[PDB]
């Protein structure tokens, strides 16, 4: 559970594309196929995506590398 | 030094039928308020007592209708019966009948007297008669409760037991109706200076003051028993029918026994594309399985979260 | 003005509404509409079952394939919708009933056969 | 409504001059909250010559205004939105940080929508409306 | 009842055309939840008439805003009523005065 | 006269009185005025205006729901609301509220299907109001058509 | 105070301070028991003379 | 800034048959002309203030020019000139219902404008 | 629904009536029942929702656990008229509202009609949580000043609890600092006791 | 069932430190709430067996304001700092203790002479902050077994705090069990000075409250 978003805004900095990077991250968890790295506390994926982003583990660059690796390994 | 002192129930005063003042002389300083305010609210929040739940009158069908021979229509009679104080001994539910015929008003005393039913207010009028050929016959149900329970709550409580000719009213179940307290310097002088509180109350008449006080004390003790010791420090999927009676045509049973297929559960959470990856069973067999599950498995459309044994 | 001509449903759109919610594949969905559109408003379907196979325009698809898709709908909003030839309708309605019914087997026995006499 | 942010820096040096407002008797609004929100220009010098306080591109983050008040500066060169070094829209180093976030405004924000609405929200106004010299200080 | 009071509440209530009045008020003989009879005295009556007046109360009748229009009686039995006095009390009334 | 009538009734002439607390059980240091005033009930209640919906019946023109308190009606989303959203970044929320759940016929059905399934995606498509507008403009001597 | 708090300490602590301030203000306003009476206002004695 | 647009010029500037053109277009034109080949043939612009209710009609996106004024009029105008809107204004993307470039979706439209040259 | 007050809520909550629910999050409850296995078909879930059993309320509580909602008032001049909140189920037919955010909607608690919108897609929820959430916009977009500032009752309480007298009950003595709260709920000190020494960190 | 009231089935008690407590209860019957909360708070705050310092016979001027004597510590802060010193006594009554140390610097609680009847929860508790290493100082303090909280004005040097608690508060929230959706839940937040576990303090308060009334109940369930 998280109230503020400022914990994750400083990572991106722009805050104008934070919804976009959080959309592709949560879409995977919503459609099925990926597992959340951060342990869940009975919360919706829409909050889990932001909680993982606020940890530095998830961003716009890492997700592209992961997608490229998944595409090359298939 | 611990063990200051303990109060004693003494000096009970009964001024009138309603007004009564109970006093507790011995108590330690800084306890009168935390005792009076704690007893007062518990006494007023919940208290057993009897009240009118429903009334059924022969002539009148619904409260939104007038009756001949009586001065008032049936709207205020229910409101007067709502505040009708009465005690019940032994059992809980009674069906007491009220019958009368004359030219004068109907009080609460001219009623069918029962062994357990006792009327405390005989001068409580219920209606007034204006015709010589006027007669009123009704049946009232009285039970016990704790707090205020409206009629809308008991509407859904009765599934289908609602014939025509019996209306329901709101119950009070609070026979206290007035309680207050006050502290003042006591008379003990041999020991340290102390005080005493007196519980004053205007009651409905049904319950007794000392009994109500001891009951509130018992409830407070049973509630503090949950604070004395602190920690000393069903939902399931409906489709669970066995794998039988599924009309195994050729190799459905063989595939279910070989692949360790569950009874009916795991077969529903399967896609058509992944099912073809299994060894060759036959398109005809697949269509037969689909047609059979169209009545039991429901087109194999479901994606559940977990499947416990 | 008054161009607020409120629209509705009634076992054509309502029947179609349920179609989408359920998990039916492209070939099955397509077939579903064909049979869900031949359902006369009065009660049952118009054309026969074989008709429907011929109006798919296929050769690999047999009656069995369409049977399921046409069997699955038998249990939708109004149990008994799109039944065809009376008997099947009534018969189905007795299936969703509780099997702990005293006259379950009797009724079923006189539903599959000996109907003419009953009619008399 | 057609004003959108699509540039980072305008790359201009026009700017404007910012001075406190004074009307006859005293100052109504000093130079403390009128230039704080926006970015100052390059021509920012201390009262003492041959001495600089802040560089060319300096955003007032509520910490240099106190130092400017200590030195008692009267005229401060500040850039505004009258800059023509732009094709369609305004850059980010021009609007300042007049937002509820506290940081510099980012690209894609609707300045045109925030304005013309922040000035129209207060709809509580009413309709239908030489020899003597006296001073307190000298 | 408006214990505070503001003035001619009785007048407003009797002139609002919502309650029933007693024309040629004599003696009351029969009271009921929907019917009230009044026996007019010999002075306030003209020959050729029996000398009784009947009032049929209005119980739970709809209005222009789905508000129930109920009436209530005021005399119990055999009470002398003068001319112009209020006999029945309608909605938002109490003993002839206005009570909103 | 009011102070005299108050003193007559065996009570403080001022009108204030020291009240206690019904939750904690202590006494308020400042006296509070008490008395019996007159209250009037009004017609506007909450059990007569409260209504909500997710899917109902829409009109034949532009395929929009009803506004008034029908069996199931919505509320007009005026320009003052979208002007608030354009200064936030609700472009996606605006995109899902303008076509998907208001005008688009196949869009609302596909959205309902995706929410029942648990996918939570959106397909913009095209609303019906713009098509109605094009059909009304083509009715005169004016040509207009969508290009690529 | 809240302005300086948002300026210095941050957003989340500011929101916490704000809700706590609201809580304690409601509590002390309930505990106080402020009331307005007819004695709470007094006409100046020199008013009639000024008139 | 939304009032001091549509400036006027007094020189030809390869636009001698135009008086009172948009400030942006003229500026960028000069920026491309004085640098590419030669800046001798230019236009000395004289900015002139303009009213608010008169500036709202100066929109290239005719579709976002109807609700703000007498629609039919603008319509006839667009029937006489025969121009294209290309959906450059937010309001136009609202009327069409497309994803507007404001706040977040602005990124989307940026990408769509960046990769439009190839396809 | 009519707007009321709530003193137990926080800056990012709103009292949503249970009766207003079960109709708005209807496709969500349908999907929840379909995934939980308690709903074999769609008609079954619809029938269970129409009967309003005990299980559908728990399913609704589970679904609305962390699903953002947004509120809107009919007169909305500035952008603060549309904010987002975390819905909390409360028994009743009126919508509760935070006292501090009231100034944002410019209400006076004579409750008018309100509007409650539900974001369906994921990106809409993300936007409502990161941009439209009340815990993100604290200052005003017109002058950069805080608008969530307390109101009359809070101001009055804070002004009454901070007031110096001349001769209070038990003044003059020295206090530790966290001990002042103890003597408040007793009779050893007044809240308006001046000339009192107490250390603070 | 008009005589069986709903009782809390679960009791979630969690602490942050060795003296902190944030006890959370379960939804009880509707209405107890603030009554039970305030009753527990009043019982654990108004009167509670304990002990503290009542006065000090320091080697100096008997007046409350005296010279610093080169200690750099105000005589008013000395009387205040001796108040926050928890004392543990097994069964002994009011007893006098003393201390004597050179000018090593800060005067800790361990500088008091060791007695079998007096124990200190923390020897690191500072008494004096500075000294010029020239002359020593004698405290000559005394503790007494008492209850409640009596100030220094009524008692006729240092007001004693017999109450072993440091802060106490309760908060009532909402909690649901069934379709009724109306029950009271109480959360008790407290802070103890030491020598007594907070859970044990709540237990003692509950036992005192239950034992406070034993005759008016007329010995129910006999």
């Amino acid at each position: 559970a998280r109230v503020t978003v400022q914990d994750a805004v400083e990572k991106i900095g722009n805050r104008f594309d934070l919804v976009l990077v959080a959309a592709r991250r949560a879409r995977q968890m919503q459609v099925g196929g990926k597992d959340p790295l951060v342990p869940e506390e009975n919360d919706k994926t829409t909050v889990i995506a932001l909680r993982e982003i606020e940890e530095g583990l998830i961003n716009n660059q890492i997700l592209d590398v992961r997608e490229r690796q998944e595409q090359q390994e298939q | 030094v611990t063990e200051f002192l303990k109060p004693r129930l003494v000096d009970i005063e009964q001024v009138s039928s309603t007004h009564a003042k109970v006093t507790l002389e011995p108590l330690e300083r800084g306890f009168g308020h935390t005792l009076g305010n704690a007893l007062r609210r518990i006494l007023l929040s919940s208290m057993p007592g009897c009240a009118v739940t429903e009334v059924e009158i022969d002539g009148v069908l619904h409260e939104y209708s007038t009756k001949e021979g009586v001065q008032e229509d049936i709207l205020e009679i229910l409101l007067n019966l709502k505040g009708l104080a009465v005690r019940v001994q032994g059992k809980d539910e009674v069906i007491l009948t009220l019958n009368k015929s004359g030219i004068g008003p109907v009080t609460a005393a001219d009623i069918t007297h029962d062994g357990d039913v006792e009327i405390v207010k005989p001068q409580h009028v219920i209606c007034h008669l204006t015709d010589e050929n006027a007669s009123i016959s009704m049946r009232i149900k009285v039970q016990r409760g704790r707090g205020y329970v409206p009629a809308s709550t008991r509407i859904h409580s009765e599934e289908d037991e609602r014939p025509i000719g019996r209306l329901l009213v709101d119950a009070c179940y609070s026979p206290v109706e007035r309680i207050a307290y006050n502290v003042e310097a006591a008379r003990v002088e041999q020991r340290t200076d102390l005080d005493k509180l007196v519980i004053e109350m205007e009651t409905n008449g049904t319950i007794d003051p000392e009994e109500a006080i001891r009951r509130a004390a018992t409830i407070l003790a049973e509630q503090l028993e949950a604070f004395v010791d602190l920690r000393d420090v069903e939902f399931d999927p409906i489709l669970l029918r066995p794998v039988d009676d599924l009309e195994l045509t050729v190799r459905s049973a063989n595939c279910l026994k070989a692949e360790a297929i569950h009874y009916i559960g795991d077969l529903v959470q399967r896609t058509e594309v992944e099912l073809l990856k299994t060894p060759n069973l036959g398109k005809k067999s697949l269509t037969e399985i689909k047609d059979v599950l169209a009545s039991r498995g429901l087109s194999l459309g479901m994606r559940l979260e977990n499947w416990p044994p | 003005p008054v161009y607020q001509g409120e629209t509705t449903q009634t076992l054509q759109d309502y029947l179609m509404w349920q179609v989408e919610l359920t998990p039916f594949t492209d070939t099955d969905r397509a077939i579903a509409t064909s049979i869900v559109d031949a359902v006369d408003d009065t009660g049952y379907l118009t054309i026969q079952i074989e008709d429907i196979v011929d109006s798919i325009g296929d050769d690999e698809i047999g009656l069995e394939e369409v049977e399921a898709v046409l069997k699955r709908i038998q249990r939708f909003d109004p149990v008994g919708v799109a039944a065809k030839d009376l008997r099947d309708c009534l018969l189905i309605q007795l299936s969703q009933f509780a099997k702990e019914t005293p006259w379950l087997e009797e009724a079923r026995l006189i539903i599959s056969d000996h109907l003419d006499l009953l009619a008399n | 409504q057609d004003l959108v942010v699509t540039e980072d820096d305008c790359g201009t040096h026009e700017g404007i001059m910012m001075t406190p407002v004074i009307e006859g008797g005293d100052v109504k609004e000093p130079l403390r909250d009128r230039v704080l929100g926006r970015v100052t220009a390059e021509d920012v010098l201390k009262p003492g010559t041959a001495d600089i306080l802040v560089p060319r591109n300096t955003l007032l983050h509520e910490q240099w205004c106190d130092l400017l008040e200590e030195n008692s500066v009267d005229a401060v060169k500040v850039r505004s939105v009258v800059s023509c070094d732009t094709d369609f829209g305004v850059c980010a180093h021009c609007y300042g940080r007049d937002l509820a976030r506290g940081h510099i405004i980012n690209k894609g924000e609707a300045i045109g929508v925030i304005a013309a609405q922040s000035i129209g929200e207060p709809g509580t106004q009413l309709t239908m409306r030489e020899s003597s010299i006296q001073v307190k200080n000298k | 009842k408006p214990l505070v009071g503001t003035g001619m509440e009785r007048a407003v209530a009797v002139d609002s055309g919502v309650t029933a009045v007693a024309k040629r008020g004599g003696v009351v003989q029969y009271v009921d939840a929907s019917r009230i009879v009044i026996k007019v005295n010999e002075d306030e009556m003209y020959p050729g008439e029996a000398g009784i007046d009947i009032y049929n109360l209005t119980k739970y009748t709809r209005s222009n805003q789905n508000t129930c229009i109920n009436q209530m009686p005021c005399v119990s039995l055999g009470e002398p009523v003068e001319r112009g006095d209020v006999l029945a009390d309608g909605p938002s009334t109490d003993l002839g005065e206005l009570a909103l | 006269e009011i102070k005299e009538l108050l003193k007559l009734g065996d009570l403080p002439t001022s009108g204030q009185i020291r009240l206690y607390d019904g939750r904690t059980g202590e006494q308020f240091e400042r006296p509070v005025t008490v008395g019996y005033m007159y209250m009037l009930k009004l017609n506007h209640l909450v059990d007569d205006k409260m209504h909500a919906r997710s899917t109902g019946s829409y009109s034949l023109v532009t395929q929009q729901p009803l506004g008034g308190k029908a069996q199931f009606g919505g509320q007009r989303f005026g320009e003052m609301e979208v002007w608030a959203l354009e200064a936030y970044g609700a472009a996606y929320t605006l995109q899902e509220m303008l076509t998907v759940k208001s005008d688009d016929v196949n869009g609302r059905t596909k959205m309902y299907k995706n929410i029942v399934d648990g996918n939570h995606q959106m397909e913009p498509g095209m609303p019906e109001s713009f098509n109605v507008l094009l059909k009304e403009i083509r009715s005169l001597g004016i040509n207009i058509e969508l290009e690529d | 105070m809240l302005n300086t708090c948002y300026r210095i300490l941050g957003l989340k602590p500011t929101v916490i301070f704000a809700d706590q301030i609201m809580y304690t203000g409601f509590a002390y306003a309930a505990r106080s028991g402020a009331s307005v009476g007819i004695d709470d206002m007094v006409i100046p004695e020199k008013k009639h003379e000024i008139i | 800034r939304q009032m001091l647009r549509k400036a006027t010029i007094v020189n030809a500037g390869s636009s001698d048959f135009l008086e009172g053109e948009q400030v942006e277009y003229s500026r960028v034109k000069i920026a491309n002309r004085e640098l590419e080949a030669n800046g001798k043939v230019g236009a000395t612009y004289s900015r002139d203030l303009l009213g608010i209710t008169k500036a709202s009609l100066a929109t290239e996106s005719f579709i976002s020019a109807a609700s703000f004024q007498e629609t039919t009029r603008v319509l006839t105008e667009a029937a006489v000139a025969g121009k294209r809107d290309e959906l450059r204004g937010l309001k136009e993307n609202v009327i069409v219902g497309r994803l507007i470039p404001a706040g977040t979706g602005y990124a989307y439209h940026q990408d769509r404008m960046r990769r439009r040259a190839a396809g | 629904s009519v707007i009321t007050v709530g003193p137990y809520l926080r800056l990012h909550q709103c009292g949503l009536p249970k009766k207003m629910a079960l109709e708005l999050f209807k496709p969500f409850i349908y999907g929840k029942l379909e995934l939980r296995g308690l709903a074999t078909t769609i008609k079954a879930a619809k029938k269970m929702v129409e009967r309003e059993e005990a299980v559908v309320w728990d399913i609704l509580d589970e679904v609305i656990r962390e699903h953002p909602v947004l509120l809107n008032r009919a007169p909305t001049l500035h952008r603060l008229g549309i904010q987002a909140f975390e819905p909390v189920l409360i028994e009743g037919k009126a919508i509760q509202l935070h006292p501090l955010v009231c100034a944002a909607y410019n209400a006076d608690f004579d409750g008018d009609q309100m509007a409650v919108h539900v974001p369906l897609t994921l990106e809409a929820q993300l936007e409502a949580r990161a941009l439209m959430m009340s815990t993100n916009n604290i200052l005003s977009p017109a002058n950069g000043e805080p608008i969530i500032v307390p109101s009359q009752d809070v101001v009055l309480g804070l002004y009454y609890m901070t007031r110096d007298c001349v001769n209070a009950k038990g003044e003059g003595m020295v206090l530790t600092g966290p001990k002042e709260a103890e003597r408040l709920y007793r009779s050893g000190l007044a809240s308006l006791h001046a000339r009192v020494k107490v250390r603070i960190t």
